[PDB]
This record gives structure tokens, C-alpha cells and sequence, in this order.
């Protein structure tokens, strides 16, 4: 896949996400070279999103279904598999990597 | 030496001996041989004040070899002025806001030409401004003077007035000496 | 963002240390290896 | 600022319960961790060993530690790796153990804030012994007879001794027999054990001779007189010797005789120290184990008293045996050395200073200095433009008065006043109304040569006044600016009645205070800069745009030879991920007159924060990062610093007329290399991706043209603007656009005092649970950050 996960603090190793399943995660996200451009723990409101529903950029979604419940990993999201030649105008430039620090709260 | 002692514990005596070395300043100041007897007495004994004042450091880098006796006497040092510089601490001692007040109107009214008398009935009909020690303006000195004793008679508008009037003729005529001293 | 100043809330950091200084120099009493440790009662991740 | 991931098993951010043992050995010298007793597979190494290592932790609010670290103040729960020492054994006897911060500029007690001066050293606890040099000492000839006496007198001091412990002759030294060989007479006594003495009484006379102290033979009938003592048969061993020492309990000694006697144990402990030292021995806490570890190889003052005496009382034994055969010594007065004392740099005085918009025009203000450590201190008003690198009144920018040599500062020094001690408060007075400022010490004003209490008057009010103080080294204050007027302690006795506010009357908030740190920072070269001027050279056909800098105040009386440290504003970022043209190049031309061997030419990093009088490559900031597998075997090795530069000194011996040095980057790989008159140079350098390299000459000015930068082309390489600047990426034109300027660095700067600090906890918890260390309430700033600068 496109997206490398580097582990932070261990999770139970057990429960994944399945289908049909809400991720309440708290992310933290920030570009290759340092720049933070968004972040849920500064708005104190976990983020939720379904799997399968692609409602989140790939690598984001990928990266949370090989998570476990209650891990917190980095995640590297290249440019093929969030945005790429096309980024959020204003925020993200075209082709940059992003780097979320990802903790996966809640599995409900 | 006891102008702390005397400070943090005011009595009268420090009070009369204030008054008197007001008196004998304002009289070396209206007179006019006073300041010359005096002058010429220092002159003349070769009376180094300095010595009587910051006798209680550059000497090894100073060869002097100017002296003259017109020197030797200036404002500044005389002992008539310098008492007084030293005691008016005492006499402003425990000074409200409205008795700051009430200073600054007496040392107006003295600025005029005006006698004892006038400027004593002058705060006897200004002497609603002892509220501005109410003011929030000057709240910040409403707990200074609290470790002093701070113990006194019934408050009588006589009394006050006639220290108010020492007070301020004492620091006018100070301020009129001092003034042409500075350059 | 390599022209606009850039803003962001920035958590405080301390640092402590013991009395203890090593140091190596020539004809020197100081003895080289050295070891410590640190026990970590409790740390609160995303206090701020 | 880089990090390094480390293989670990079970690797995880450090959580609760976890224990982290630390370990160092400057032998290699090598940094080393192991979490929960686990190995960390990678290490620093390769690190400069200059300076005082002590362990360190860094948190933010919301943590509790413990520091370990062995004996009575922590018990390991780990075993130390075999040869590892731990932290507790490099504390003195005197010394108590205690967690302090790392750096302080300031200390907070119930309410009351003490600024702090700066700290001249640390606890070096490194002996270095430096015995008297006596190998040029010759021992005069008609002196050696007496020596040759006071050691067979030594052999007995010896030999007695064995009697009294119990100690008895015999074939072969036994210690649980007391036994020993060495129990003879003189005459009997083993070859080396005589040179041992012959050899230990020479170095004593030499040490006496280079002293200066003069020996003089004038009692030849004393020794007539000297006897020695009839010891009893007791003493006398099976071989028939029986000690005879010399008789000299009537022998008395002088002051003088006292002080030689000292000065001779002194330098017999530092001898005998080196020796140690040189046998491998290490100073150690309270242990004496044969892994050469010794608890008394100190300085002579912490030495114990009882070991002092252990050889104090031999040597006053041979003293007094050299006065009693007649042998005075006259050493001569050490008032002949003539010393002197050195010269606190005005970097090292730190300053604290009001804001500049609290700034007064008006008004009569009134302010204390509580001087908590008497020493060299100053206080007084500062203009808005005073600067910290210059000292406090020696210009026009600061009026102040200086307590411990009683002065007044003000474009100048002038006695004024009298000195201050500790425990004194100095309430300072400035009457903007009519232009006068007034001092007062513990109530009483100070008043000049000629009587006046004008410590300053007629001065331009301009833009008007803030406190200023400035601390020395060691020194501490307390600056009270009236926050609350009944914590005055002089404002009613002279201050208050004469129309003095406190400077922050009628305020609801604390008073924002800024203060100088000693933070070396390029900052751009002005049109007034004292020692160097800039010139842009436009770029024509075949000369490129340039840089010219030269040296305005050179070869004159005005002349400064002093290293300069010029950058260029605009740095040269490399890619984030390494593998039309990718790569950069610049160019220094050093023009005749400047010698090639004083100029260092290449790149530094945004974290280059060094300033000193002589530059040398080899004492620079390096680190080598080694990453292992599972077994340990290295798979990587990073090498980082903040100081890629070539020396033109070895360019010129491997190479008047001007020198050109070419410095070229592959940003795609991260490669710098260098080329000296088109030649390519063997020193090369690799740097991390997203590594911003600024252009750097380094230099020691020996002509008034100095040097240009030329921003120049090459063949598959860009310009250094096309490198810089994004719109001209596509553009091959050469530019030098009015953002790119020359730097030089500062070494003092302003920094804003915070508003709140940490409120961290230190406690000794016990004996075996090591000392405790938390933060809780969380504090956070909002920072602003310059993107180029980073």
C-alpha cells in the first residue's frame, strides 16, 4: 500500500475495524516538512468516518483498518494515495506527503 | 542617627524640633544679613561644611590644586538649610492625601506674596479636599503608613491647618532656595 | 507557507538535571563509564 | 533536533512505568540506552568530549520521573552494564546531591523573584595535579651529606613504626604474621628500599630549592648536640636491629617552618596524586576496589584531615631533623609574584531591563533594588536604543550608579555615593519634571563630591526612561517596581512625601520584563556597521551579479583583528526524499592582500550559534547517530553538524593573486562538495534531506577588500537565485535580488522575559527511591515562527 505505519503506542493487537463500523479517531496532521495543517485535538471532537464508504482519503483509511483498537501510529500518506497534483488549495500544496499521528479511540 | 527611630515611631518632641528648624530657616531665608553674618563666619574660620555633612573614593586619582574662599561657602552645604533638608521627613511624616492637598494649596497661596494669616484662612475655606484621600485615584496609599503607630487626637480643623501651614512654608521657601542652585 | 510569519501554540518544555558533572582531560582523576536511571511514575499523552 | 528511529523490542513513547538506564563512556566516548532493561539498538558516538557531561531530562507539564542513581540516593533496578560506575560516586564528600535546572536566569520563592547573575563555572571535580617541577632543581653537593642523614632518620621513622602496629622481622613479609623482609638496619636494608629513599629525599630538596627557600648551614655543633633514642629491647626484632630515631621531641618549628612544612605535604599529596593518575588509578566515593579506584586522589583541600596527617607528620619529622642538624631554610615572600585578575566579558553580564513601551516622559517615578549578594551590580534608568553588549552607562543610552565601587555611569564614571553590601536597597528616583535623577541607599540619599543629592540632571527627555539593572557573575537582586507600594521599605522615609509614585502604580497587571542572553544570531550588515561595508555589484554579460565585502577600519589605529562571521541572508533548501538540474553552486573570491590560510568558506545550518575569537575546524559540533540490528551489527550511520566548511589553508598547500573556492550542493542527493580554481577538492560532505544550508565565510580581516561572493552559473548547475527563489527556478539568469544580503554575526540579543514558567517539584523521596521530579499545570505560549530562518 501506499502508506507506511510506524507504531507509537501499542494497542490490544486484536480488534480491527470492520465494515460498516464508525473509526472515532484524534489525528493530528502535518506535511513533510513540518508544518502542521490540521489537527482534532485542538477542536476537542474526535473524528468519525466508515470504512468501506470512502469517505476519507485512501492512505488516512487504509492506515486506521490496519490500526487496532486504542494504537496510536504514524502514518504516511504519499501523494498518490491523498490528493497529489490536485491538493486542498490554500492548505495543502500539489504532490506533498502527509504525515498524521493517528490514534484510533473508539471502534462504535 | 535617629531620624528612623524617630519616623517609625513619631512623638512630639521630633514634631517641636522640626517646627523650630523651620522658624530659623524662614528667618535665614527672608533676612538678608542673616546670609551674609553666615557667609561671612564660614568664610572667615575656613569652616569646611562638607566635613560636618558627608564626614559620616577617588582620593588616590585626584591631585587638587585650586582652593579659594569664596569656595569654601555655598547654599548647598550651609547647616541653616541642610537641618531643615534633614528634618522635613519628620514634618511631612504620615501626610494623607488630603494633606498633600491641602500642602500644594498653601504653597500656591504662598507663591503670591501672602502672610501666614491669609493662607491659614485660605484652607480653613478650602478644606473640603481632605476627600480626595477617598479617591480611587490614590488608593494605593491608603495602607502605607499602617505599621506606624497612626495614634492621634480627635481630628480638629485647627490643628491640621496650622501644620499644613508649616508644612508647605517650609517646603516653599526650600524650593525657592534650591532653584537657583541648579543650573 | 515560506513567506507569511507562521502561529501555533507551543507547549512549554523544562529541563532538570542532578549535581552530577563528568568530564574527560589528561591526567585527570575522573573516571570514564558512568550509568544512571529514570523511573517514569506517569505521563499524561495530549494534556494540552 | 533531528530525530533517529531506533529498533527496539516492544518499542512504544515512553509511558508509565518505565525505567530507562543511561549509560556513557567518554573513553570512545559513546552514549547508550536500554528501556526496561531491553538493549536500544543504536547509540551516539563520536560527540566532542570538551566540556561537563551531566544527565538530563526534558519534559512538559504532565509527568512524573524518578532519577536513580545508585547508592543512598536511588536503588538501581537494573544492573549496571560490568565497568559502569554509577552517577552517585562522582559527587564530592562535601557535595549533597540535588535537581536544579539546566539553565536559570532567575528564582521564584513564595512570591519573591530573585534575578540572577551568571554561574563562572560548574563542579569540574577534576583534580589535574600540578606538583612543583623539580627535574631542573640540582641538589648542591655539601647538601646531600644531611639528606643522606635525614633518610637513614627516615628508615627509622620506618622502622619503628613496624614495632609499634606489631609488625616483626622476618624472612618473608607476611601480613597476618606482621612480617616484613625490610626490617634491617640501614647498612642491611634491600638496594631498592635505599633508593626509594635516596630518590624520595632528592625530590624532596629539589622541591625545597625551586621554592626559592634558601638552605644555610649554620649550627656545625648542633649535631655534636643531636641524640637519638634508647628504645627498649622490645622494639628490636629476631635479626639483632633495634631502632635508634633521633631525639627531636625538643625540636621546635616556626610559623614560617609551619608554612613550609604545609606547602611540602601539598605538594607531596599532588605527586603522589599524578603518580595514581599515571598508575590508572580514578577517584572514587568511600570504595578503594583494586579496579583502580581510589577515593583520594582530590585536590588537597577536600583531602581528609587524618590523611593529611598521615604524611604531614613525616614530613615535619624530617623538617625538624633539618633544623636540628643546623640547616635553616629561608624561603622568600610570595608578595614578589605580583598578580592580577582578568576581565568579566560583557557578554557574560547579563542585563534585565522595562519594556520599552513602559517607557516614562513625565511624571516622578520611583523604583527599589534590593542587592541580595553585594558585588558588581548596577542599577538605574535606560533609554529606549540601550544595548546589551555594551556596558551599563559607559554610553549615553543608560544612567546608572554602580554600588560596589560606589560610581555613577553616564558616558563615563564618576565617584558618587558610597558602596552598597548585601542586604541593601537601593531606591532610585527619576524627577522628569525639571530633569534630575536621585539615588538613595537604605533610605539616606547619596549625594555627590560637592554636597548636591543630583545624581543626574539636565538630560534630554527624548523618548523617555525604563528601570534597568545589570548583574555580574554570582550575583543576584530583587528589582521592585511598586506593584504593591506597601512592600517598599524605604518609599515613606524618602521617596513618598516628595512626590514620588512607584514606577507601576495604578497598574492590574505584572510589568512585561525583558533581559539579555547570550545567543550568537546573524543578523544583516547596516549602512553604520563599525568594521564592515557591502557592496552589490550589478551582473553584466560575463561578470556575474556579486557580493563585495570589505574591511572598513583596517591598518588604521582603529584596527580590530577579529574573526568575522558573515552569512548569506537566504538559505538553500535540500529535497525532502532523496533518489532540470538539481544541483547549486556559488562562489568566493578572496582577493590579494587577504591570506588564503585565515578563511574558512562553505555552508552552515540555521542552528549555527557559535562566536569566539579563533575558529579551527576540529573543535566543532559533531555527532555520529549508529543504528544496529536485532544483534547489534551497524546498518547505518549518520553523521550530523551545523558547519560544512573548507579551510583555504589546505587548499593553498595543495595549490599574490586572488583565490577563487567554488562550493556546489546536489540538493536531489544532498551532496556538498567544494573546488578550488577549478579543481576538485577531496572534501566532500552528506547532509539529510530538508536541510537548509546557508552560504558562510568565516574570516580573519588582514586587508581593507576582503572578499566577494559571486553568485554565479555553471554548466548543470543552477544559480544560487534560481535555487533560492521559486519564480526564478525556470529563469537561468543569475540575480541578486535586494532579500539576499550579507550577515554577520551578533552575540548578544533581548528576549522577552515569559509572563508564566513552569512550576516544576523537586523531593528526595526516600533512599532507595531516588528523587522525585514533577510538572502538572500545563502552560503553552503561541509562537512565531520565521520560515526561512527556521
Amino acid at each position: 500500500a501506499g502508506v507506511e505505519i510506524e507504531t507509537i503506542s501499542p494497542g490490544d493487537g486484536r480488534t480491527f475495524p470492520k465494515k460498516g463500523q464508525t473509526c472515532v479517531v484524534h489525528y493530528t496532521g502535518m506535511l513533510q516538512n513540518g508544518k502542521k495543517f490540521d489537527s482534532s485535538r485542538d477542536r476537542n471532537k474526535p473524528f468519525k468516518f466508515r470504512i468501506g464508504k470512502q469517505e476519507v482519503i485512501k492512505g488516512f483509511e487504509e492506515g486506521a483498518a490496519q490500526m487496532s483498537l486504542g494504537q496510536r501510529a504514524k502514518l504516511t500518506c504519499t501523494p498518490d494515495v491523498a490528493y497529489g497534483a490536485t491538493g486542498h488549495p490554500g492548505v495543502i500544496p500539489p504532490n506533498a506527503t502527509l504525515i498524521f499521528d493517528v490514534e484510533l479511540l473508539n471502534l462504535e | 542617627n535617629n531620624r528612623s527611630n524617630w519616623l517609625k515611631s513619631p512623638s512630639a518632641d521630633s514634631d517641636q524640633l522640626f517646627r523650630m528648624v523651620a522658624e530659623v530657616f524662614i528667618l535665614w531665608c527672608k533676612s538678608h544679613n542673616f546670609k551674609r553674618e553666615e557667609q561671612n563666619f564660614v568664610i572667615q574660620n575656613e569652616i569646611n561644611n562638607l566635613a560636618f555633612l558627608t564626614g559620616d573614593g577617588g582620593q588616590d586619582q585626584e591631585r587638587k590644586k585650586t582652593k579659594r574662599r569664596g569656595d569654601l561657602y555655598s547654599i548647598q552645604t550651609s547647616l541653616i538649610v541642610a537641618a531643615l533638608k534633614k528634618m522635613l521627613p519628620i514634618g511631612l511624616n504620615m501626610c494623607t492625601p488630603g494633606d498633600q492637598e491641602l500642602i500644594s494649596l498653601a504653597k500656591s497661596r504662598y507663591s503670591y506674596r501672602d502672610t501666614d494669616e491669609e493662607v491659614k484662612e485660605h484652607l480653613r475655606n478650602n478644606l473640603h479636599l481632605q476627600e480626595k484621600s477617598d479617591d480611587p485615584a490614590v488608593k494605593w496609599q491608603l495602607n502605607l503608613y499602617k505599621d506606624v503607630l497612626k495614634s492621634e487626637e480627635p481630628f480638629n480643623a485647627e490643628k491640621t491647618i496650622e501644620r499644613v501651614q508649616r508644612i508647605s512654608a517650609a517646603v516653599f521657601h526650600l524650593e525657592q532656595v534650591e532653584q537657583p542652585l541648579r543650573s | 507557507r515560506n513567506l507569511l510569519l507562521q502561529t501555533r501554540l507551543i507547549n512549554d518544555v523544562t529541563s532538570i538535571r542532578p549535581n552530577i558533572f563528568l568530564g574527560v582531560a589528561e591526567g585527570s582523576a575522573q573516571y570514564k563509564k558512568w550509568y544512571f536511571e529514570l523511573i517514569i511514575d506517569q505521563v499524561d499523552p495530549f494534556l494540552t | 533536533r533531528i530525530p533517529r528511529a531506533v529498533a527496539s523490542i516492544n518499542l512504544h513513547l515512553l509511558r508509565s512505568d518505565d525505567v530507562v538506564s543511561c549509560c556513557l563512556d567518554l573513553g570512545v566516548p559513546s552514549i547508550s540506552f536500554r528501556i526496561n532493561g531491553q538493549p536500544v539498538q543504536g547509540m551516539f558516538e563520536n560527540f566532542n568530549t570538551d566540556g561537563l557531561f551531566f544527565p538530563v531530562v526534558s519534559f512538559s507539564a504532565g509527568v512524573k520521573v524518578r532519577f536513580l542513581t545508585g547508592g543512598r540516593h536511588g536503588e538501581f533496578k537494573f544492573l549496571p552494564p560490568s565497568g559502569y560506575a554509577p552517577c552517585y560516586e562522582a559527587l564530592l564528600p562535601k557535595e549533597k546531591m540535588r535537581l536544579e535546572p539546566v539553565k536559570e536566569y532567575k528564582r521564584d520563592a513564595e512570591g519573591i523573584r530573585d534575578l540572577l547573575g551568571t554561574t563562572q563555572s560548574l563542579s569540574q571535580a577534576s583534580f589535574i595535579p600540578c606538583p612543583i617541577d623539580t627535574s631542573q632543581v640540582v641538589l648542591p653537593p655539601h647538601l646531600e651529606k644531611i639528606r643522606d642523614r635525614l633518610a637513614e632518620n627516615i628508615h627509622e621513622l620506618w622502622g619503628m613504626n613496624k614495632i609499634e602496629l606489631g609488625w616483626t622481622f622476618g624472612k618473608i613479609r607476611d601480613d597476618n604474621k606482621r612480617q616484613h623482609p625490610c626490617l634491617v638496619e640501614f647498612s642491611k636494608l634491600p638496594e631498592t628500599e635505599k633508593n626509594y629513599n635516596l630518590q624520595m629525599s632528592t625530590e624532596t630538596l629539589k622541591t625545597l630549592l625551586a621554592l626559592g627557600c634558601h638552605i644555610a648551614h649554620v649550627n656545625p655543633a648542633a649535631e655534636e648536640d643531636l641524640k637519638k633514642v634508647k628504645l627498649p629491647k622490645n622494639y628490636m626484632m629476631s635479626n639483632g636491629y633495634k631502632p635508634a630515631p633521633l631525639d627531636l621531641s625538643d625540636v621546635k618549628l616556626l610559623p614560617p617552618q609551619e608554612v613550609l612544612v604545609d606547602k611540602l605535604a601539598e605538594n607531596a599529596h599532588n605527586v603522589w596524586a599524578k603518580d595514581r593518575i599515571k598508575q590508572g588509578w580514578t577517584y572514587g566515593i568511600q570504595q578503594d576496589l583494586k579496579n583502580k579506584r581510589n577515593p583520594r586522589l582530590v585536590p588537597y583541600a577536600l583531602l581528609d584531615e587524618r590523611t593529611k596527617k598521615s604524611n604531614r607528620d613525616s614530613l615535619r619529622e624530617a623538617v625538624r631533623t633539618f633544623v636540628g642538624y643546623g640547616y635553616n631554610i629561608e624561603p622568600s615572600d610570595q608578595e614578589l609574584a605580583d598578580p592580577a585578575v582578568e576581565k568579566v566579558s560583557i557578554d557574560k553580564i547579563r542585563f534585565f531591563r522595562v519594556e520599552w513601551s513602559y517607557a516614562v516622559r513625565s511624571g516622578k517615578w520611583y523604583f527599589e533594588f534590593e542587592v541580595v549578594t553585594g558585588g558588581d551590580m548596577r542599577v538605574g534608568w535606560a533609554r529606549p536604543g540601550c544595548r546589551p553588549d555594551i556596558e551599563l552607562g559607559a554610553d549615553d543610552q543608560a544612567f546608572v550608579f554602580e554600588g560596589s565601587r560606589g560610581q555613577r555611569w553616564h558616558q563615563g564614571s564618576g565617584y558618587f555615593g558610597r558602596t552598597w553590601q548585601p542586604g541593601d536597597v537601593v531606591g532610585c528616583m527619576i524627577n522628569l519634571d525639571d530633569a534630575s535623577m536621585i539615588f538613595t541607599l537604605n533610605g539616606e540619599l547619596l549625594i555627590t563630591n560637592k554636597g548636591s543629592e543630583l545624581a543626574f540632571a539636565d538630560y534630554e527627555i527624548e523618548n523617555g526612561f525604563v528601570p534597568i539593572c545589570s548583574l555580574g557573575l554570582s550575583q543576584i537582586g530583587r528589582m521592585n517596581l511598586g506593584m504593591d507600594a506597601s512592600t517598599f521599605k524605604f518609599y515613606t522615609m524618602c521617596g513618598l512625601q516628595e512626590g514620588f509614585e512607584p514606577f507601576a502604580v495604578n497598574m492590574n497587571r505584572d510589568v512585561a520584563m525583558w533581559f539579555s542572553k547570550r545567543l550568537p544570531t546573524f543578523v544583516n550588515v547596516p549602512k553604520d556597521h563599525p568594521h564592515i561595508e557591502v557592496v552589490r555589484i550589478d551582473g553584466t554579460m560575463d561578470s556575474p551579479p556579486c557580493l563585495k565585502v570589505t574591511h572598513k577600519t583596517f591598518g588604521t589605529q582603529n584596527s580590530n583583528a577579529s574573526m568575522i562571521y558573515c552569512r548569506l541572508s537566504m538559505p538553500v533548501e535540500c529535497h525532502s526524499s532523496f533518489s532540470t538540474t538539481t544541483q547549486c553552486y556559488y562562489a568566493i573570491r578572496i582577493f590579494a592582500g587577504q591570506d588564503p590560510s585565515c578563511v574558512w568558506v562553505g555552508w552552515v545550518t540555521p542552528d549555527y550559534h557559535l562566536y569566539s575569537e579563533k575558529f579551527d575546524l576540529n573543535k566543532n559540533c559533531t555527532v555520529t547517530v549508529t543504528l544496529g540490528d536485532e544483534r547489534g551489527r551497524v546498518h547505518e550511520s549518520v553523521k550530523r553538524s551545523n558547519c560544512y566548511m573548507v579551510w583555504g589553508g589546505d587548499i593553498v598547500a595543495t595549490s599574490n593573486v586572488d583565490l577563487e573556492i567554488g562550493c556546489l550542493v546536489d540538493l536531489a542527493m544532498g551532496m556538498l562538495s567544494f573546488s578550488a580554481n577549478g579543481r576538485e577538492l577531496g572534501t566532500c560532505y552528506q547532509v539529510e534531506p530538508n536541510t537548509k544550508v546557508f552560504p558562510a565565510v568565516f574570516l580573519q580581516p588582514t586587508s581593507t577588500a576582503l572578499f566577494q561572493f559571486e553568485l554565479g552559473k555553471l554548466k548543470n548547475a543552477m544559480p544560487l537565485s534560481a535555487a533560492i527563489f521559486k519564480s526564478e527556478e525556470k529563469n537561468p539568469v543569475p540575480q541578486c535580488p535586494p532579500r539576499l544580503d550579507v550577515q554577520t554575526i551578533q552575540p548578544v540579543l533581548w528576549s522577552r522575559m515569559p509572563s508564566s514558567f513552569l512550576k516544576v517539584e523537586t523531593e528526595r523521596v526516600s533512599e532507595r527511591h531516588g528523587w522525585a521530579v514533577q510538572c502538572l499545570e500545563p502552560l503553552q505560549m503561541m509562537a512565531l515562527h520565521i520560515p526561512e530562518e527556521n
